[PDB]
RNA sequence: UGUAGAAUAAGUGGGAGGCCCGGGCCGCCGGUGAAAUACCACUACUCUGAUCGUUUUUUCACUGACCCGGUGAGGCGGGGG
RNA sequence: CCACCGGCCCGUCUCGCCCGCCGCGCCGGGGAGGUGGAGCACGAGCGCACGUGUUAGGACCCGAAAGAUGGUGAACUAUG
RNA sequence: CGCGACCUCAGAUCAGACGUGGCGACCCGCUGAAUUUAAGCAUAUUAGUCAGCGGAGGAAAAGAAACUAACCAGGAUUCCCUCAGUAACGGCGAGUGAACAGGGAAGAGCCCAGCGCCGAAUCCCCGCCCCGCGGGGCGCGGGACAUGUGGCGUACGGAAG
């Protein structure tokens, strides 16, 4: 439904275990203009599925009354995903040592404050 | 669908976004045990153009094995022969390691069948392989017919007759000027009916 | 791929393929990867 | 680096050395110059260039040649009015070492009589050898016109054992055409001596007499 | 920077004029040696000078792979008292 | 049938000139000698069987000290 | 802090089912010598065989071209006669040693992953009837697999709409 641009808006599941089975979807979705939000659980996608895991779920066709509260979610999913992804394609995630190690490094870096000053 | 996007981003293997998660799962496969069961295969396309339709009674192994080339098993470099047999340290092994993984998760689990394997991991020494093993006694693969051929009794341990992928790749044979060293069946039948001196009652 | 690029970007395309050529397999891959990694680059960095 | 031997690409180079600044134009009738840089020579063993090379067109000057001997030849050679001198004045020629170079650089050319060779390094010893002027050897009694006519054309490659040779082509009161021949009758000699290509000019220079530098394209 | 030449001659080759505002300077000539400059082009070493970089070597350093010890894995690191 | 000469084919070598033209050429074909050939110069093989001889096979029969593979023994003896 | 959802997992004398051990003449996968030969002996040969190990059935293995050929072209696999003691390998020594053309015997082709279309239209387990024997198979309600992908339509000879 992506590749074909029926897709409304694309919601993908965050705890896929095999990274592998999701990663080519947000540059995807992201080429086809399809707007896609990220969220956290992919259990709490079965539980509206009537299944333990669910990965997507895609919305293309809408009720009369739900198109306004449909825009109205598309629009802030836009403001934060699709039109930050130059922002997010470059960011390096992670590299945090452990806070043993920074806590050493800081006192050491608070014995250079008294070395100095 | 989405499967060729699975199949292509598997596929150039050594770029950025790949080569970690395959760093993480070396790490997290040497961690674990030699043999054990995964509930899910990792590789869902391969493991599923190689026969895996996920229903009852389709079961995954992962099986891990120790690289290398096999030395032989001489004492004290002994070999007691003519100079070209003194090599120990040096002798490959005929079988592929894949044939090896399926030869040691069939014999584990003597119960099952082995339909094939494929490569989920490599670090140093450790070569990771997953198997997928056909269940022969469940109902939902004594019925529907297209399935019953591996649940007929010639087929029992597939893995140690190399009649699997890897297997037939290790036994040698295809067709043309490049596999004339088997004719017909194996190398040995081959050598049966090359030496074997034919004589009729009319000569 | 991304070594070869910038050899390809400023020497020199006989060391380029020459490396190519100890890289991968033979002559004919080496001249399409050639090829290839030279038209993403005529197109990456000459796409102002 | 690209380098071609085109014709068009010849002969716009010479259309812009020859509209440089307007038209650099000064009292002078001013001469065309070709630089040719050479590359993966070794000619500290075995690799040094020097033939003759007859442009074809136009070599500016109708060359100043002096010839030494004496018969029919020089007989000739009066006829043509070609500046001759005999054996009496040769060993006066012999008394001062000034007066080698005196007829050395007033004429450019220089011919002698197969009878003479054995007497020339003598009397003309420091100069013409250690120049690069030595005469060269004639027949006895040979037609002087198309020996004259030839070295009104005929110059010299000589790369000596320097990495580059520049040489004056013709003059740019010539056509541009007669030019841009003289030019690929030079280049002509590189691709006939060197057996590979023509890869081991990675630039060559046309120039005016003093205009600025044009790279072949 | 062997020697000579007013002048540390790296080399070739064009070369009688060039530069500029009737004119001056440089070159030609003289003179050197074996090879001579102006004006013009390239080919080289000998060092200096900067970074899109580049690599490997070296220097220390961190830990998460890996390895070494001990426990019935028993109080660890920060911050409060 | 024997002996010799002459002839012919193929490979090479030497000396020579002429012809051909689905295309005029570092193209074909040819001549005369002297040579290498298991050749031709009106063909005699093939199949079967028997005999003799030779060779490979355990090969006329018996014969070693050895070597390899895979196993069984410390109840005598050796030492903990 | 509790509860819920998965995901990774363990336990059970859980409900039901399965594998082990043998015989090994033939077949399949690996491993693997040495006597001998060469008048000696190191490569070669004996041989990828004896021994060893693991498997299998009434047959197994092979198999519908990533083929053979190079001309008027054949057409999955298997087996026989020829090819042939040949091309080829080899201290180019001893020795080793194929294959396609040809003629026969037998005749057989197929499916799925991918791609997309069909509202998961699919399968397993439990419980009640259904039915007739010598003995077990279709249908109706609720527990699961499964959307990280059952089933139908589909295979390179093109296929779908
Ligand atoms: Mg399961
Ligand atoms: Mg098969
Ligand atoms: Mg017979
Ligand atoms: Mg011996
Ligand atoms: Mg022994
Ligand atoms: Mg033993
Ligand atoms: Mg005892
Ligand atoms: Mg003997
Ligand atoms: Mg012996
Ligand atoms: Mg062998
Ligand atoms: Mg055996
Ligand atoms: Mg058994
Ligand atoms: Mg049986
Ligand atoms: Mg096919
Ligand atoms: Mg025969
Ligand atoms: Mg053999």
């Amino acid at each position: 439904l992506v590749e074909n641009k029926k897709a409304q808006l694309v919601v993908i599941a965050h705890d896929v275990d095999p990274i592998e089975l999701v990663v080519f979807l947000p540059a995807l979705c992201r080429k086809m203009g399809v707007p896609y939000c990220i969220i956290k659980g992919k259990a709490r996608l079965g539980r509206l599925v009537h299944r333990k895991t669910c990965t997507t779920v895609a919305f293309t066709q809408v009720n009369s009354e739900d198109k306004g509260a449909l825009a109205k979610l598309v629009e802030a999913i836009r403001t934060n995903y699709n039109d930050r992804y130059d922002e997010i394609r470059r960011h390096w995630g992670g590299n945090v040592l452990g806070p043993k190690s920074v806590a050493r490094i800081a006192k050491l870096e608070k014995a250079k404050a008294k070395e100095l000053a | 669908g989405a499967y060729k996007y699975i199949q292509e981003l598997w596929r150039k293997k050594q770029s950025d976004v790949m080569r970690f998660l395959l760093r993480v799962r070396c790490w997290q496969y040497r961690q674990l045990s030699a043999l054990h069961r995964a509930p899910r295969p990792t590789r869902p396309d391969k493991a599923r153009r190689l026969g895996y339709k996920a229903k009852q009674g389709y079961v995954i192994y992962r099986i891990r094995v120790r690289r290398g080339g096999r030395k032989r098993p001489v004492p004290k470099g002994a070999t007691y022969g003519k100079p070209v047999h003194h090599g120990v340290n040096q002798l490959k092994f005929a079988r592929s390691l894949q044939s090896v993984a399926e030869e040691r998760a069939g014999r584990h689990c003597g119960a099952l069948r082995v339909l094939n394997s494929y490569w989920v991991g490599e670090d140093s020494t450790y070569k990771f392989f997953e198997v997928i093993l056909i269940d022969p006694f469940h109902k939902a693969i004594r019925r529907n017919p297209d399935t019953q051929w591996i649940t007929k009794p010639v087929h029992k341990h597939r893995e140690m007759r190399g009649l699997t992928s890897a297997g037939r790749k290790s036994r040698g044979l295809g067709k043309g000027h490049k596999f004339h060293h088997t004719i017909g069946g194996s190398r040995r039948a081959a050598w049966r009916r090359r030496n074997t001196l034919q004589l009729h009652r009319y000569r | 791929e991304r070594r070869a690029m910038e050899l390809l970007k400023v020497s020199k395309d006989k060391r380029a393929l020459k490396f190519i050529k100890k890289r991968v397999g033979t002559h004919i891959r080496a001249k399409r990867k050639r090829e290839e990694l030279s038209n993403v680059l005529a197109a990456m960095r000459k796409a102002a | 680096m690209s380098s071609k031997v085109s014709r068009d690409t010849l002969y716009e180079a010479v259309r812009e050395v020859l509209h440089g600044n307007q038209r650099k134009r000064r009292k002078f009738l001013e001469t065309v110059e070709l630089q040719i840089s050479l590359k993966n020579y070794d000619p500290q063993k075995d690799k040094r260039f020097s033939g003759t090379v007859r442009l074809k067109s136009t070599p500016r000057p109708k060359f100043s040649v002096c010839v030494l001997g004496d018969q029919q030849h020089c007989d000739e050679a009066k006829a043509v009015d070609i500046p001759h001198m005999d054996i009496e004045a040769l060993k006066k020629l012999n008394k001062n070492k000034k007066l080698v170079k005196k007829l050395a650089k007033k004429y450019d050319a220089f011919l002698a009589s197969e009878s003479l060779i054995k007497q020339i390094p003598r009397i003309l010893g420091p100069g013409l050898n250690k120049a690069g002027k030595f005469p060269s050897l004639l027949t006895h009694n040979e037609n002087m016109v198309a020996k004259v006519d030839e070295v009104k054309s005929t110059i010299k490659f000589q790369m000596k054992k320097v990495l580059c040779l520049a040489v004056a082509v013709g003059h740019v009161k010539m056509t541009d055409d007669e030019l841009v021949y003289n030019i690929h009758l030079a280049v002509n000699f590189l691709v006939s001596l060197l057996k590979k290509n023509w890869q081991n000019v990675r630039a060559l220079y046309i120039k005016s007499t003093m205009g600025k530098p044009q790279r072949l394209y």
